[PDB]
RNA sequence: CGGCAAAAUGCCCCCGUAACUUCGGGAGAAGGGGGACCCACAUGGCGUGUAAGCCUUUACGGCCCAAGCGUGAGUGGGUGGC
RNA sequence: ACUAUAACCAUCCUAAGGUAGCGAAAUUCCUUGUCGGGUAAGUUCCGACCUGCACGAAUGGCGUAACGACUUCUCAACUGUC
RNA sequence: AUCAGCUUGUUGGUGGGGUGAUGGCCUACCAAGGCGACGACGGGUAGCCGGCCUGAGAGGGUGACCGGCCACACUGGGACUGAGAUACGGCCCAGACUCCUACGGGAGGCAGCAGUGGGGAAUAUUGCACAAUGGGCGCAAGCCUGAUGCAGCGACGCCGCGUGAGGGAUGACGGCCUUCGGGUUGUAAACCUCUUUCAGCACAGACGAAGCGCAAGUGACGGUAUGUGCAGAAGAAGGACCGGCCAACUACGUGCCAGCAGCCGCGGUAAUACGUAGGGUCCGAGCGUUGUCCGGAAUUACUGGGCGUAAAGAGCUCGUAGGUGGUUUGUCGCGUUGUUCGUGAAAACUCACAGCUUAACUGUGGGCGUGCGGGCGAUACGGGCAGACUAGAGUACUGCAGGGGAGACUGGAAUUCCUGGUGUAGCGGUGGAAUGCGCAGAUAUCAGGAGGAACACCGGUGGCGAAGGCGGGUCUCUGGGCAGUAACUGACGCUGAGGAGCGAAAGCGUGGGGAGCGAACAGGAUUAGAUACCCUGGUAGUCCACGCCGUAAACGGUGGGUACUAGGUGUGGGUUUCCUUCCUUGGGAUCCGUGCCGUAGCUAACGCAUUAAGUACCCCGCCUGGGGAGUACGGCCGCAAGG
RNA sequence: UCGAAGGUGGGAUCGGCGAUUGGGACGAAGUCGUAACAAGGUAGCCGUACCGGAAGGUGCGGCUGGAUCACCUCC
């Protein structure tokens, strides 16, 4: 069965974002759209939308590509998951690509950055890797 | 395996062989020669290699491999014993010491004295 | 780094023994009662 | 895979099968 | 010729019992502990059962039952002998 | 390839040349065979070897729990058996 | 777990007792509990920690010195005194050992400091002082202190210093090599100056003592450290290695020897690998060897590995404990997170500063002490609690395909045999023959009869089943799957350690049956020999009933569930729009299977590739070089084979 | 009463030796044979059963990790 959406989510995109389609849908949760509000504004997708499915309602995001065809995302890696689940001090909070990526942590302030976490000097469970 | 195969069963290293057992966490022992004889190597190497029977202070009868040009060792010779191997001797791992007790250093050495027990020329 | 569940079994002393088996209880430690007892029973939070 | 590594393994049954069929009263009577 | 013949063990109640097995056995395996008398618990427990009492389709009725008679087993204390 | 035996070969005869298993045996003469155990000392006893004078598969072979006023050997206890 | 059961004051209560104190701590009675696969009960090993070593870190190994706690004091029990007792230099008893005895009886306990013997590869003086610090008694002076402060011994370790510095040549002698020219040792040496560190000699000489003492003095170290003079380069360098890893090569000697070696491998008269000499390199009061631990090793992979063919997917399912879980509302603040308080001894580590002539070392002040306990804040996520939803899951209804399974009955062809005709001299078999059958009438041919087993064509890379597997026909009973509608429940899902069931063939038991085939076994042939291949016979078995077994190349050599990621083309089952004859695989769309080719991607490669070996998440099984060995021992299962 | 040591008894469990006996590893050149790898000269291997001096042979079921399929006339 469905055990990770937010795994599932992540792979929907990253096998989007290989194959070069400009549209990946999914359903749709209120985790996964925070998400994608995450990454809007981090620049690494171009736009999102929420319309209605039959039973419930779709996510829609749209994948941002360069005038040459290079894919605006190099990477998506999901570090906590079930069954291992990861947290982070405000202190020792992950850096991706060494500090070029960003790394999506989830704090009781809400969805937050690495760099905004360790800004406003809080902690929590990390998402997910973008780079 | 998954985390949950590990929380349940762990991860178990590879048991160490344990060397030349015969020393029993020393460093060297002494024992007295059951036998002194010759014996041959392996077969693409060719000589007599010179091997004492010697049984040691742990209650072992190990084979030993004598170093050097020549060598005086006889029945009932009290000797100190170390590890090393031999590779063409096939179950030798202990080497006599030259130099400690009743075994002498070599004669007319000049280079490498230190490893046969012969003292610097007066 | 997995968050793992363990159980563990404790002996506590109700007096009138209202307690039923499967009912959340409350417990408070206490000084040796006898061996092995250690705990009292507060009060019953739901029956069961 | 090679069929060595199965002939090996066929050869040690076999002999060992024939071990075991030579010394079946024997085995019954000590045990 | 050979433990032949003798001697030895022997009961009841507890504890505890091996290899092997065809799972039934072997087994009473082996090995060990107590045993007399008096008193108390004890007008106790158990069996029986009369009067009393209760009940009924009332009789050659049912239930219960002090008294009386019979009787173990245990526990504690004491007594005597090799 | 020391010596020893012979996995192997040749040859004669037969209807076929004894397989499994066991073997100094209720079968073994030589014989108290040889080795090991048990004893201070063991021609008996137990284990094994195989050189089976002269074992051998329903005149069954090899085992086998339980059973035996059967035969054999050993130990404890007990004793006028001594 | 190759130790699955353990416990009877044992689990709880009541009354007593006992203790400084609670408590089966003890006791009487009562009740029958308590622990255990989250591993009880056994077996083995072990003092624990601050720390130490290694490592990038995580981790691994360890518990020497110093510091804290525990335990013990010849072995085993016991109490006494006391505020306090494992009472090391106390007591009582028993025991072993050693000693004295007038034989009646007595004495002793180094795991305190030195020391002795023994064991061992191996570990020190039967030293000085209470001057300093700590401790006991005393009003005090003071006394005691093998605690302690010092010294002695051992390159055992760390650190520091010296063994000389400047000048000195067509570069002396000697050595070694040589192309016989010369090159190298080598600025090295010889010589000319300079300086004396450290040692040696002489002189002076401490701090440690704002101490102790109401006496006049008081330092064990120690006449040491140290300071100043004197003389003179004068008294002061070895070890390993040099084929590659891995800095550093030539000559002679020897020849598969003698030997070397961590691995690869070097010794066969011209060895840069043996031995020795020149030269060189690396270290240096050290240098090597052995032993042990970490690293390299991502080689147990949390960080940070794998399982088609390299070792590795259980033969397949169901399902227990466990793990894990769709969308959404409220709440808790358990996890998570922020802050604050207490604690986390000192020492150690790290940062800075200071003091020893520097360093080692020592002191001071931060950090560290990754944790735990209390309060306060947050609610995204995980979890709990209370609800809601239908996309997962399941039910209902309507259809559909099928060698799915079990039982009963039954059909035809062919083989075999039996009976009776006709009929003769061969038949059968092979690469070629012979055993064999037949002349007592065989083979052939025709008719009739008995019996068993398997079901031609349909029939395929086609269907069904979890796998093993399943097709002559009919009937009875029965399992699953798919499609459509979406009526119903409303997360009821997934996986599943152990466990249970099923599981080809062979084999085993009991009872039947037995045509063909056919292990074993007989002959014949081939062969050097044929315990085989080939031929003729042929018993178990193959078949049925009822049970055992529990293995397979039980294979797709590919565990189950879920989502996503170009297409093209066959074929099986079902729904539906449009060409429309509506006959037609017309064509399209969609769901569920089953093949082939092929992108991206993956892989060591082969290859896989929407039926993944791609991209990810949950759960399970398994692997850790090859043999020994899926074997021994133990155990469980089985009638046995054996698993 | 409890109680160390001692005595008696029947069992657990860990090792050593053991006459004889099983296999394993290695050993240039011994003996016997040709089993496998090329269709290895009977394709090989897996399970099982029987048999054989030995490798091995044969039966039943299974797998491909088995080689070759020339010419092939109509279109």
């Amino acid at each position: 069965t469905m055990t990770d959406p937010i795994a599932d989510f992540l792979t929907r995109l990253r096998n989007a974002n290989s194959a070069y389609h400009d549209e990946v849908t999914l359903p749709h949760s209120k985790l996964k759209a925070n998400i994608a509000e995450i990454l809007k504004r981090e620049g690494y997708i171009s736009d999102y939308r929420t319309e209605d499915a039959r039973v419930g309602k779709s996510l829609v995001v749209q994948l941002k590509y360069g005038p040459s065809r290079e894919r605006s995302i190099a990477g998506l890696r999901r570090v906590s998951k079930p069954g291992l689940r990861v947290y982070a001090k405000s202190t020792n909070l992950p850096r991706v690509l060494g500090g070029l990526g960003v790394a999506i942590i989830s704090t009781s302030s809400g969805l937050l950055t690495d760099r905004q976490a360790a800004r406003q000097g809080v902690g929590g469970e990390v998402l997910a890797y973008v780079w | 395996p998954t985390i949950q195969q590990l929380v349940r069963k762990g991860r178990r290293d590879k048991i160490a062989k344990v060397k030349t057992a015969a020393l029993k966490g020393s460093p060297q022992r002494r024992g007295v020669c059951t036998r002194v004889y010759t014996t041959t190597p392996k077969k693409p190497n060719s000589a007599l290699r010179k091997v004492a029977r010697v049984k040691l202070t742990s209650q072992v009868e190990v084979t030993a491999y004598i170093p050097g040009e020549g060598h005086n060792l006889q029945e009932h010779s009290m000797v100190l014993v170390r590890g090393g191997r031999v590779k063409d001797l096939p179950g030798v791992r202990y080497k006599i010491i030259r130099g400690s007790l009743d075994t002498q250093g070599v004669k007319n050495r000049k280079q490498a004295r230190s490893r046969y027990g012969a003292k610097k020329e007066k | 780094g997995k968050i793992i569940r363990t159980t563990k079994k404790v002996k506590a002393h109700d007096e009138n023994g209202e307690a039923g088996i499967g009912d959340r209880v409350s417990l408070m430690e206490t000084r040796p009662l006898s061996a092995t007892k250690r705990w009292r029973l507060v009060e019953i939070l739901e029956k069961a | 895979g090679s069929v060595i590594k199965k002939r090996r393994k066929r050869m040690s049954k076999k002999k060992h099968r024939k071990l075991l069929r030579r010394t079946r009263v024997q085995r019954r009577k000590l045990g």
